């Protein structure tokens, strides 16, 4: 499956089928959105002024 | 008109010193979002394929 | 050697001369006292007197600093020729130049007022005058006295002359006197800047509890490879500067301790998970939320390159 479906896009992925992990899947990247959500005005901010 | 200060100079390294940074500080910013987009993409398939 | 005593425990003279709006008089004064001068065994007697008259030699180029002689805006600043008595001032400021020992202590009285002189290099259009100060700054170097280095280190700490160092370097004037000058000037100055093999001087700032915008707290030349220092104690070395952080927010050590530490990170990508012991990006976004616009800019600096070279 990798050295065929690598020609196309390979953005390898797979869920806990025990889906509690979920829990912490979600989290562990809501947060890292949430604190990326700033940089942007900030820096946008400070360069144009 | 009488010469203006030769703190041309001074301009010349504060000048460099402002753009630099703001060459080093636009391009930051910028790719976050090629690792951010791929698990932003991802969160759907947390919101479903059970 | 006798009259002088005379001469110079006297008053009436030296009240002609506390006059600041009549130049004559002081002009000449000083003038026929460096004619004297020649004899280099009275500027010996009369250093004890300095509090009276060198102040006022220095109040004449502290004028002369921002006032800008040469642009004729000044209405009647001096004679046509009458500004040669900055040329003769400096002339025996020079003249005191074969005893280092006599110039050895009064700096510390007067240290800031000799280090802004520091303009009159690129100021002045007379070759003569930029010649004198730059030639009595440096002069005041010298091997034969001691503590002959930490002058230049405050030099640089308070000035930051090396930008005037190598922008007057690139505009020479033809005077080979003038080239063995900002030569030794340069190098002199120069070559003690990387005097830094910083662990011990870190080490006197981790134990000093103060901070400070410094090319010693901040110097890559040596950091390509420097994270030996980091390896003490488990990277922790920093992390009493973090708690130091937590503890209070004073602009510039609070500035400074997050500064750097993107830097060390900068110099391991592996210390990723020594970032995450730190986990401090909630603190670092509340110093993108709070005052000094710039001490917010560096903080942001600091977690952008992190974040960034942690995911380039």
């Amino acid at each position: 499956i990798r050295k065929i479906a690598e020609s196309l896009d390979a953005n390898l992925y797979d869920v806990d089928s025990s889906n509690e992990g979920r829990s912490q899947q979600l989290a562990k990247v809501n947060k890292n959105l949430s604190d990326l959500y700033t940089v942007l005005k900030t820096t946008s901010t400070t360069l144009e002024s | 008109v009488p010469p203006s200060g030769s703190v041309i100079d001074d301009y010349v390294r504060n000048a460099s010193y402002l753009e630099e940074r703001l060459i080093q500080m636009e391009d930051a910013t910028d790719q976050i979002e090629v690792q951010k987009n791929d698990l932003e993409q991802y969160r759907f398939i947390l919101q479903s394929g059970d | 050697v006798k009259l002088v005593e005379k001469l110079l425990k006297n008053n009436n003279l030296i009240n002609i001369l506390q006059n600041i709006e009549q130049m004559d008089t002081c002009y000449v004064c000083i003038r026929l006292l460096q004619e004297l001068a020649v004899i280099p065994e009275y500027r010996d007697v009369i250093w004890l007197h300095e509090k009276k008259f060198m102040p006022t030699l220095f109040k004449i180029l502290q004028r002369a600093t921002d006032s800008q002689l040469a642009t004729r805006i000044v209405a009647t600043n001096s004679n046509h020729l009458g500004i040669q008595l900055q040329y003769h001032s400096l002339l025996l400021i020079w003249l005191l130049t074969f005893n280092p020992v006599f110039a050895n202590e009064l700096v510390q009285k007067y240290l800031s007022d000799f280090l802004d002189l520091l303009k009159l290099v690129k100021i002045t259009i007379k070759e003569k005058v930029s010649r004198l100060c730059i030639s009595i700054i440096l002069q005041c170097c010298s091997t034969r006295v001691k503590q002959h280095k930490k002058v230049i280190k405050q030099l640089l700490l308070l000035g930051n002359a090396l930008p005037t160092v190598q922008s007057l370097s690139e505009r020479k004037y033809s005077d080979e006197e003038l080239r063995q000058d900002i030569s030794n000037l340069k190098e002199i100055l120069e070559n003690e800047y990387q005097e830094l093999t910083s662990f011990d001087e870190y080490s006197s700032e981790l134990k000093s509890g103060r901070l400070e915008w410094s090319p010693v707290h901040k110097s890559e030349k040596f950091w390509r490879e420097n994270a030996v220092r980091l390896n003490e104690k488990n990277y922790e070395l920093l992390k009493i500067l973090t708690k130091l952080l937590e503890v209070s927010d004073d602009p510039q050590v609070l500035a400074v301790a997050a500064h750097d530490v993107g830097e060390y990170v900068r110099h391991y990508p592996r210390g990723k998970r020594v970032i995450e012991q730190l986990g401090g990006k909630q603190l670092v976004m509340n110093h993108m939320h709070h005052e000094d616009q710039q001490v917010r800019y560096n903080a942001l600096l600091a977690v952008q390159k992190l974040m960034v070279h942690n995911w380039e």
